[PDB]
DNA sequence: CGGAAGAGATTCAGAG
RNA sequence: UCCGCGGCGCG
DNA sequence: CTCTGAATCTCTTCCGACGCGCCGCGA
């Protein structure tokens, strides 16, 4: 997975529990940036939340 | 789906979800014992959301979703000229139709229309499959498939033996009457434009100018016979909505009739005796007479007589050799003076509708066809075109202006003299205008109408 | 007063478009109440069979 | 004079008016307010400064802290245009702005700074406008349309009591900001005043007018005018003014001067008034009937008690008079109510209120706009306060403030753009006013009411609402933490900019998807005029009167070019010398009249002035001292024609032309045809196809020559100079000493767009059109673009045709066209399609592109490469494969028995299958190019890695061949520096050119240029391999491309398509016609000569159609070619260019009294010859729109290219040999190709997909679907009594998911049962109708 | 997603005697439910129809 | 938008 | 193999 | 002087062809 975003955040592991599937996601000061991607048919996607 | 993996919720279920999870919520704050007005509230909100499930925008401010659009609810599936009742129950898209630019095509028969060999080979790909397996040249679907695609020209051999007897359906949309759907027996021409009759061309409201044309075929055996008794163009020669036919010529062929019919005062030949009109048609084509001369013909007519038998009679008539001419191609019962006269498009019509009361269906359309054959071709033979020197302008018109506008004058001067009210200074300006302007289209009619020719 | 053969000035062609760009509204508007009175029609007089 | 480039084909003029002012750069409306809105500007007027100061600064006032604007500045754009189109990135710019961040103390003053930091923001990215006026949005053209609208301001509109239908009239006034809430005024059946805002309710007016700071008898004695009565015991007095009697009826006797005089029962006469005014009176006694009936104007107070017996519009009691009058109050004040002058509107309104303060109105008005909360004094006010007087919340742009305070008469022209109490009173003043009659509605239809706004407006409404929300993002960072440790960088988020800018871009109703037909069709696309779009009008509810002409058109939009359909009237197109006002308001050049004497003085007018002044017709003779030849000269004034002397005269039309637009004005002899014709014709132009050679008009109208070189298709000469070198695709020219600046190298180059799909698959090719060494000036055309040839616009193509009915193959507008044409490929047309296949990752593994293809034979394989791409020239045809593209099938598990039943099969059931792109059905060509993108990480292979290499290849010979070129032109330089004196030529030609930039002649000036030069071959080398490696690196780096796909591959197909039975064909003066037949060349019409006709058309359409004027342009033709023929022959018998010289200054001199006057004794005699070289396929003919041609120059034209007289001709058949006996008009005519070629629209379908919910077929060509059996078609069924067909058009063929395949295997087996199922959609009713909750089933199964 | 609104358990299966588990893969046994989960061994026709 | 039709609410006239 | 929304375009 | 019915006024809802063709975009 995507181990930053594009504003060079970092980034943490959490579940969509409405599609049981991991994604990944992004804070700055402990807030949200937004951001998550998702792992969707062997590739990673990314887009605002 | 959608590209990049990404899909399309249909909105009821965003709204199917959006009710479920408001039922959720009002479920947990119930079995959690929640204060009152918050379950009043979460309540009220499931209440609104069944609302916009089932109709959303019925009351209130209609929901909406990212697209800034209202979401279709159930009842607008049904609503609307989108509906499904409008757009599916009635008004089916259907297999086996194409649709192509149409195209005059003068050389057809009444019912038989013009159409493009790859539409044809698309459309009966079935009943080449079936007769081609049938006649043993192909054994699996597999091999009619891939024959039919190489185009082996026994493949195209087939395809002149199913459509033979085969009738499709031609459509104009829109249909405003019944007339604008017919059917017709194809004829295969290379191209890809649809060709037409221009006889009943006329009838389907339809042009030349880009107009497009679908078509279909019927599948089974008791459709192409209702297509072939009920709707083939030979059967629908009365409109339904009057008794006359619709059957009815314009531009060329009329133009081309009143050119024929019409004499003149002194021509080639004038005066001679025919002893026969093929003896006119000979003397014409020859050249030694020009059709308008005037000439004694001994000509032959028929009537239907007090028992049912076409009684002949013979004459001498005064005539035209153009007359002449047009009378050999009418069918036995008519009488002759239908024809001794400058035909018109009114004429030709009381003619078609004579001969329909008089005679059978069947020679009326016979009738018809030699009527578009022999009026196209003698239209061509006469040259008719339009110069700019024809457009004769009458020369009374300066006069007649010069004489308005003095009128104009003298009455606006007697306004200026306040003699007036300016309303009834406006009525008398436009009647005199009104005055001038008749004057001066009956002298250009006057002089552009009759012309003097010596004798 | 000119006739289509000689030339029109610029003002009677200019007043004449007003009933050119007329016309056309009224066919592009007219086609619409045409179609929707003949829904009508049919739709009450469907049942009615010999 | 003529430039030496024009001298080649001087097109022959006609008119005979002269022309004053060239037409101006037709695109100049695009670019200037695309300049206006990125340009710098320090006054802060317009665009970035102006948007950026209408909401910066940014105070945050508990952090103590200040966000404030520097400047801005506009950065590079990294990619070149025709990289943008290639690689589908938007062109654009990134947006560069200062920015300055401020802390201050926690003492007083507050304004007590300690802290400042600055830095540059990277807030967004922009778009940049083309120099062709179009943007570039991903990998395509857009145009914006310049939007027509309502003005704001203050408007005055009645109904001819439509609503109420009683016959009264109703009349409103309504406020219309640029932005914030509107509010109108309305009067009632019953003559209320009422007020609504937004629309939403209907309110007495009475509680805005408390709302503002007035109570109610400030009201009455704003509104009313008062009159004073007196109480003396019981005798009354009155204070009158003489003029207040006028209107009433003298039913009692009148007292003046101490004598009463009265005809009683009789009405006021202006006898009676001038009697009172000559008698001075001032006071009158009147009996108390008089007073009885009037309305108490103000509170009266009683002091023996303290004590009010009088309240406000109350009418006269007589008992509170008495008690009031012995109370001592004994004077008493009322209003007047004139039935006419004077209605009590505002008194009723007052008595109808609901509210009675202030802040009852206040909480009523808030409680109409906020329903279903608690009202809140504070609530109310912020409300009404900020709605009306926030002025970033509301706002009437300074044309507001204009339009506004011009309808008001007042003389102030600025304003603040909030409204105010006095503005609120005026205006309702106004609609009294309007009410009582004195005054008029206003017209909003009328042109100098409604604005043009531009791109530019729009760009900076779109970022002004990035910038209100970046300033909330901004002020919530301020709010929330501290100031001291971050940097404004971080602040400001360039998403909502981007994201606002990209939308309107991208999605807005306006930014409309360019078509490029032609370079006409462009311009005119740029140019139109929508009244649509944001803030515009709907198509459902254009009523007649918007889409109508309204009499101020005249000059400013075309009223021929607008579109047919349901769209007419609501699109546009400028007039061709229509330029917008800085307000926005339509503006139209005039000659100034000075005392009879056209002054050619230009002077610009707007739709009110133009109104009020008196504007000559254009076509009005005049002398040459300017003065009119007829005394009575027409004109134009305050909308109607008229005749006037010559003195009162005021305005003049500068030319003929200025009442249409380009596309108009193209067409020939437009001045003899009528409206529709003409406006269909005109239309249609804009569709023409750019042939495969393209070719002149014979009969053109000049125009030609400004569209074509004005579009950006063909190549202009920016530079004069001498042309150096030429190939098919580079132009190098040699810039001459003068022009060239100092240390400039003195020579340009041009790179032609070779071949390019247009934005509708046509080609798009330029070819050059001169040879080496000929001279070049200023503003000539170099090459050649589609459609153009020597710079004049090049659509369609010259004709024979002959009008003459033929075997009815022209029957209803039908045309039948000869072999011949065909043959020389004259109307043939090159066409592209684009075609992209995309490789992605797959389940079960990827998706990719590969040659290895199961189940295919290897013939079809060999034609493409091993990586699994065509090469480039390989012919390909329907249904063959153009790249292998393969996708796994996943685990596909076959039990063993199945497993031995698939291997006794073969090797069928296959994990992996075949995807690979495939011809379109019916397509064939050849391919010209291949394109890959990959994504970064991936592996080059054979096709990337050879086309990569290929175009580094190709940039490096690129870049070496400029060095090449542009170093010589230095040398030369430094050979015409050095020759000027200290020569040592031969000295320099032993050494290499190295020792020539090096090695010093003189020591002075020359010298210093030397040095100068030789630094600018060093930077320009090292800017040279700067650009190279930048070029190398962005050739080498991958591509985003999208979510999931691995790499992307596009290949170019290329067709040449053929004229055909069913294409569509037309003329210019809208005569469209389907070709219906080809006809071997032996059969067609031939001439006495043996010359065949081309194109036979049908006459009968003319008279109907009323198309004359086109009549009159195949008589020039025939004119036109006549002179071609001879003097083609007059060159054949290679005679003395004497001859044909004097010839040629015939055939000019021959037009009567016309501008032209050109001469051929300046013209040396190889020019001549290269003229008549030009002229050889016929002379050019240039006819104005509106003074053309006359019949009597036409017919002298024919005598002297000895044709028949009156353009008709002998003419034989050929399928016969005999001759007609009328004669028949031949001429030469000018036809176009319509692009909409047969071979696009045909189609067929006997079975295919079907849809997923309603399992009815597919719609559309694209997806081979069926044509739609629609409900009109139903009911032409049931007309018939033909039942069986009907069932089989719903039942089977269509719906049935099992009887369709039942009828397929009875077909197939040849037996043509039938078996009706059930329509599934009748089941998805069913499904639906249920789940709504309405239980519905069948009965009696 | 069982329970959810394509929940192939209520609704039966997406593909033709295809148990979402994999338990079944032919029409052997047609017309038997999972033991694993409750979708049935049916038609997807079935989709259409269930509500 | 405009026009037409239906339902509900409010006002005026006649009768008590 | 696909629900559209917007836009032009021809009937 | 008051009550009921009828009439009028206000508010809300429904409707203003059929058919094909391309382009863009799409939580
Ligand atoms: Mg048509
Ligand atoms: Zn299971």
């Amino acid at each position: 997975a995507p181990q930053q975003d594009p504003e060079g955040n970092k980034t943490m592991v959490r579940f969509s529990r409405k599609t049981k599937q991991q994604y990944v996601s992004s804070e700055k000061d402990g807030k949200a940036t937004g951001w998550s991607a998702f792992y969707v048919d062997g590739k990673w996607v990314e887009g605002k939340k | 789906p959608l590209d990049g993996g990404r899909f399309a919720t249909s909105d009821l279920n965003d709204l199917y979800r959006r009710v479920i999870n408001r039922n959720n919520r009002l479920k947990r704050l119930l079995d959690l014992a929640a204060p009152d007005i918050i379950v009043r509230n979460e309540k009220r909100m499931l209440q609104e959301a069944v609302d916009a499930l089932l109709d959303n925008g019925r009351r209130g401010r209609a929901i909406t979703g990212s697209n800034k659009r209202p979401l279709k609810s159930l009842a607008d599936m049904i609503k609307g000229k989108q509906g499904r009742f409008r757009q599916n129950l009635l008004g089916k898209r259907v297999d086996y139709s194409g649709r192509s630019v149409i195209t005059v095509g003068p050389y057809l028969r009444l019912h038989q229309c013009g159409l493009p060999k790859k539409m044809a080979l698309e459309l009966f790909k079935p009943f080449i499959y079936g007769k081609l397996e049938l006649r043993g040249l192909a054994t699996t679907i597999k091999a009619a498939k891939k024959m039919v695609e190489r185009e082996e020209a026994v493949v195209w051999d087939i395809l002149d033996e199913v459509i033979r007897e085969h009738p499709v359906l031609l459509n104009r949309a829109p249909t405003l009457h019944r007339l604008g759907i017919q059917a017709f027996e194809p004829v295969l021409i290379e191209g890809k434009a649809i060709q037409l009759h221009p006889l009943v061309c006329a009838a389907y409201n339809a042009d030349f100018d880009g107009d497009q044309m679908a078509v279909h075929v019927p599948l089974t055996l008791e459709a192409q016979l209702e297509a072939r008794a009920l709707m083939m163009s030979t059967n629908n020669i009365l409109s339904p909505a009057n008794g006359e036919p619709i059957i009815v010529p314009s531009q060329d062929v009329v133009l081309g009739l009143y050119y024929m019919t019409r004499d003149c005062v002194n021509a080639k030949g004038e005066g001679m005796v025919l002893t026969g009109p093929k003896e006119a048609e000979r003397l014409y084509r020859s050249g030694l007479a020009s059709l308008h001369a005037r000439v004694k013909v001994r000509i032959t007519e028929y009537e239907k007589d007090a028992n049912g038998e076409l009684v002949a009679k013979t004459s001498l008539k005064d005539t035209t050799v153009g007359r002449a001419i047009l009378w050999m191609i009418v069918p036995k019962g008519l009488p002759y003076s239908i024809v001794n006269q400058a035909l018109g498009k009114k004429a030709i019509s009381k003619m078609l509708n004579t001969c329909y009361r008089i005679l059978g269906l069947k020679p009326t359309v016979i009738f018809a066809d030699q009527i578009m054959y022999t009026g196209f071709a003698y239209a061509a033979r006469s040259g008719a075109s339009v110069g700019i020197d024809d457009m004769v302008i009458p020369e009374k018109k300066h006069e007649i202006i010069s004489e308005a506008e003095a009128e104009v004058a003298e009455i606006q001067e007697q306004f200026q003299s306040g003699l007036v009210t300016a309303g009834e200074r406006y009525n008398k300006v436009i009647d005199i205008w009104a005055a001038a302007n008749d004057r001066v289209s009956k002298a250009m009619m006057d002089n552009l109408q009759t012309e003097t020719v010596i004798n | 007063t000119a006739n289509f053969r000689e030339g029109l000035n610029v003002l009677q062609y200019f007043i004449s478009t007003h009933g050119a760009r007329k016309g056309l509204a009224d066919t592009a508007l007219k086609t619409a109440n045409s179609g929707y009175l003949t829904r009508r029609l049919v739709d009450v007089a469907q049942d009615l069979v010999v | 004079v003529y430039s030496y480039t024009e001298k080649k084909r001087i097109r022959k003029d006609f008119g005979k008016r002269p022309q004053v002012l060239d037409v101006p750069y037709l695109l100049s409306i695009q670019l200037d307010s695309f300049q206006k809105f990125i340009e710098q500007d320090p006054e802060g007027q317009y665009g970035l400064e102006a948007a950026f100061r209408s909401v910066f600064p940014i105070q945050s006032y508990s952090g103590n802290s200040e966000l404030q604007y520097v400047s801005y500045r506009l950065g590079e754009p990294v990619f070149d245009v025709q990289e943008c189109q290639i690689r589908g990135v938007t062109y654009s710019a990134p947006l560069r702005v200062k920015l300055r961040l401020v802390i201050y103390e926690r003492e007083a003053p507050e304004g007590t700074v300690k802290d400042i930091k600055e830095q540059e923001v990277y807030m967004g990215e922009i778009p940049l406008m083309t120099d062709n006026g179009t943007f570039v949005i991903n990998g395509t053209e857009r145009v914006i349309v310049s939007q027509l609208h309502r003005s704001p301001g203050v408007f005055f509109d009645s109904d001819k009591g439509k609503t109420h239908s009683s016959g009264k009239v109703l009349y409103n006034a309504r406020i219309i900001p640029y932005r914030g809430s509107w509010l109108d005024f309305e009067f009632d059946p019953k003559d209320n005043l009422f007020v609504r805002i937004d629309r939403r309710r209907k309110l007495p007016a009475t509680i805005i007018l408390r709302a503002l700071n007035y109570t109610t008898e400030q009201i009455l004695d704003l509104f009313f005018e008062k009159v004073i009565f007196e109480i003396r015991d019981n005798k009354l007095q009155m204070e009158l003014v003489p003029e207040r009697l006028r209107g009433e009826t003298a039913s009692f006797d009148i007292e003046a001067n101490g004598k009463v005089y009265v005809e009683k029962g009789r009405r006021i006469t202006a006898r009676h008034i001038r009697q009172l005014e000559k008698d001075d009176v001032k006071l009158i006694e009147v009996p108390v009937e008089y007073i009885a009936g009037k309305v108490v104007a103000k509170d009266y107070i009683d002091e023996s008690t303290g004590e009010l017996i009088c309240a406000a519009n109350m009418e006269l009691s007589l008992d509170l008079l008495a008690k009031l009058s012995q109370s001592g109050h004994k004077r008493i004040e009322t209003l007047f109510t004139n039935d006419l002058d004077h209605g009590p509107y505002i008194s009723e309104t007052l008595r109808v209120d609901p509210t009675n303060d202030r802040l009852s109105a206040l909480v009523e008005i808030y409680r109409m706009m906020r329903p279903g909360e608690p009202p809140t004094r504070e609530a109310a006010e912020s409300l009404f306060e900020n709605l009306f007087f926030s002025e970033d919340r509301y706002d009437l742009s300074a044309v507001g403030r204009m339009k506004f305070n011009r309808s008001l008469l007042r003389e102030e022209i600025e304003g603040s753009g909030i409204l105010s109490k006095d503005d609120i009173i005026d205006v309702m003043k106004k609609l009294i006013d309007i009410r009582n009659g004195k005054g008029e509605v206003d017209d909003i239809d009328h042109l100098g009411n409604r604005r043009i706004r531009s791109v530019g407006e729009m760009a900076e409404n779109q970022f002004r609402v990035g910038l209100v929300r970046v300033e909330r993002a901004v002020k919530e960072r301020l709010s929330l933490g501290d100031l001291d440790t971050l940097m404004p960088q971080d602040m400001i988020n360039a998403k909502p900019i981007s994201a606002a800018v990209k939308e309107f871009f991208g999605s807005s109703q306006l930014s409309q998807f360019m078509d490029q037909n032609n370079p006409l069709s462009e311009i005119t696309h740029k140019r139109r005029i929508s009244a649509l779009g944001p803030g515009g009008l709907t198509r459902e509810r254009a009523g007649f009167e918007v889409r109508d002409v309204h009499p101020t058109h005249y000059g400013r939009v075309c009223p021929i070019e607008t579109p047919e359909g349901p769209n007419i009237g609501l699109i546009n197109s400028l007039s061709v010398y229509a330029q917008t006002n800085e307000y926005g308001f339509l503006e139209t050049p005039y000659r100034k009249v000075t005392d009879g004497v056209v002054t050619d003085e230009i002077h610009y007018l707007s739709a009110i002035e133009e109104g009020n002044y008196v504007i000559a017709q254009a076509n009005s003779n005049l002398d040459e001292e300017g003065h009119f030849v007829e005394d009575l000269v027409t004109c134009r004034s305050k909308g109607e024609s008229s005749l006037f002397s010559r003195d009162q005269v005021d305005y003049m039309d500068v030319s003929t032309q200025q009442v249409v637009s380009v596309g108009a004005s193209l067409i020939p002899f437009l001045e003899h045809d009528d409206a529709n014709r003409a406006l269909m014709g005109a239309n249609m132009q804009r569709q023409a196809v750019p042939t495969l050679r393209a070719d002149k008009p014979l009969v053109g109208t000049g125009m030609e020559r400004a569209v074509a070189v004005d579009s950006g298709v063909t190549a202009v000469a920016k530079r004069g100079g001498v042309v150096q070198y030429v190939d098919a695709s580079r132009i190098v020219i040699k810039v001459n000493e003068d022009e060239m600046y100092p240390g400039e190298a003195g020579i340009d180059i041009y790179n032609l767009t070779k071949y390019t799909r247009s934005n509708q698959n046509t080609c798009i090719n330029q070819m050059p059109c001169v040879s080496l060494g000929e001279p070049v000036e200023r503003g000539d055309v170099l090459a050649d673009g589609p459609s153009t040839d020597l710079g004049e616009l090049a659509l369609g193509q010259n004709m024979r045709v002959a009008f003459m009915p033929w075997n009815g193959y022209n029957f209803e507008d039908s045309i039948l066209v000869s072999e011949r044409v065909v043959q020389e490929d004259r109307f043939t047309t090159i066409h592209i399609q684009e075609l992209a296949c995309v490789s992605r990752d797959t389940k079960l593994g990827p998706e990719e592109i590969t040659a290895d293809i199961p189940n295919v034979g290897e013939a079809a394989l060999s034609k493409l490469d091993e990586s699994g791409i065509v090469y480039i020239g390989a012919e390909v045809t329907g249904g063959d494969i153009l790249v292998g593209k393969v996708t796994p099938k996943g685990e596909t598990q076959l039990t063993p028995e199945e497993k031995l039943l698939r291997a006794i099969f073969g090797e069928k059931a296959s994990d992996v299958k075949d995807s690979s792109l495939r011809v379109p059905n019916g397509v064939s060509g050849t391919v010209i190019d291949v394109q890959v993108f990959t994504r970064d990480g991936v592996e080059k292979d054979k096709r990337a890695l050879e086309i990569e290499e290929m175009q580094l290849k190709q940039a490096k010979k690129d870049l070496s061949e400029e060095l090449q070129i542009l170093e010589a032109g230095l040398f030369s330089r430094i050979r015409a520096v050095l020759v000027a004196g200290g020569v040592e030529a031969e000295k320099l030609d032993k050494l290499p050119r190295d020792r020539w930039l090096e090695l010093g002649l003189t020591d002075e000036e020359k010298q210093n240029q030397l040095e100068q030069l030789a630094e600018q071959y060093d930077e320009l080398k090292h800017e040279f391999e700067k650009k190279l490696e930048a070029k190398r690196r962005k050739i080498t780096q991958g591509d985003d491309l999208a979510p999931g796909v691995l790499k992307i591959v596009k290949v170019y197909l290329a067709v040449k398509r053929r004229i055909q039975p069913g294409d569509k064909m037309a003329g210019r003066h809208g005569n469209k016609g389907v070709i219906s037949k080809i006809n071997p060349i032996e059969d067609m019409p031939y001439d006495e000569n043996g010359t065949p006709v081309d194109i036979v058309l049908n006459p009968l359409g003319v008279p109907s159609r009323m198309n004359i004027g086109q009549i009159l342009e195949t008589h020039l033709g025939m004119a036109a070619k006549g002179i071609g023929d001879k003097i083609n022959a007059m060159l054949k018998q290679q005679q003395e260019v004497a001859k044909l010289r004097e010839f040629i200054q015939r055939a000019y001199d021959l037009g009567a009294d016309v501008r032209q006057k050109v001469d051929l004794s300046t013209f040396s005699d190889e020019e001549v010859m290269r003229l008549a070289e030009n002229l050889r396929k016929g002379m050019p003919i240039a006819t104005p729109v509106f003074d053309g041609a006359k019949e009597a120059e036409i017919k002298e034209l024919l005598k002297l290219g000895d044709l028949p007289t009156s353009g008709q001709i002998r003419l034989y058949d050929g399928r016969t040999g005999e001759q007609f006996e009328r004669p028949v008009t031949v001429g030469y005519m000018y036809m176009l190709k319509l692009n909409h070629l047969v071979d696009d629209k045909m189609h067929a379908r006997s079975t295919g997909s079907y849809s997923l919910v309603t399992q009815q077929p597919l719609g559309g060509k694209a997806q081979f679907g069926g044509q739609r059996f629609g409900e009109m078609e139903v009911w032409a069924l049931e007309a018939y009594g033909a039942a069986y067909t009907l069932q089989e058009m719903l039942t089977v063929k269509s719906d049935d998911v099992n009887g369709r395949t039942k009828m397929y295997k009875n077909i197939v087996d040849g037996n043509h049962q039938m078996e009706p199922g059930m329509p599934e959609s009748f089941n998805v009713l069913l499904k639906e109708i249920r789940s709504l909750g309405i239980n519905i089933e069948l009965e009696d199964e | 997603e069982r329970d959810g609104l394509f929940c192939a358990r209520i609704f039966g299966p997406v593909k033709d005697y295809e148990c979402l588990c994999g338990k079944y893969k032919r029409l052997k046994h047609r017309g038997v439910i999972c033991e694993k989960c409750g979708v049935e061994v049916t038609q997807t026709k079935v989709r259409r129809e269930r509500m």
